[PDB]
């Protein structure tokens, strides 16, 4: 898409939609703290079913 | 035996891999409490990058 | 629990604000027919806020 929309030139339509998931990384830190605390209870609750 | 041996084994691995999840993986229990109870930033936390 | 995670989440935030913020410096005075300059404005949505 990066590169099209370069070769065509203007204002991309969808680089515009999307605009947060093409310009900001994603972070893991605030995630994985919570899925090993988690843990536990996925495991005892897929057990259970 | 080989059973409990396995579990020994599981356990262990499962200690290592929860110590380098959060949040800046570190010695997590009390550091993150002990980091804003002071004006003051996890040295780890700051070689992130 | 609680404020940590709200001080992580925060300080996340400030930093993005802030790379953005000096991306966007570059973008300073550039004349393409009547556009003098050009932004990516960043804010925070009110219901995540509070």
């Amino acid at each position: 898409r990066l590169i099209e929309a370069s070769l065509y030139g203007g204002i991309s339509s969808a680089i515009t939609r999307s605009l947060r998931d093409y310009l900001l990384p994603e972070n893991s830190g605030v995630r994985k703290a919570f899925q090993d605390m988690e843990a536990a209870l996925r495991e005892n609750r897929i057990t259970l079913e | 035996v080989e059973r409990d041996e396995v579990a020994a084994q599981k356990r262990e691995l499962e200690k290592q891999i929860e110590r380098l999840s959060q949040p800046s993986g570190a010695e997590d229990s009390r550091m993150i409490a002990l980091a804003e109870r002071f004006g003051g930033v996890l040295l780890s936390e700051i070689y992130d990058d | 629990s609680s404020k940590s995670v709200a001080n992580i989440i925060r300080k996340t935030i400030q930093r993005e604000q802030n790379r953005i913020r000096m991306l966007n410096q570059g973008l300073q005075a550039v004349s393409f027919g009547q556009v003098r300059g050009v932004r990516l404005n960043v804010n925070v949505r009110e219901s995540h806020a509070i």
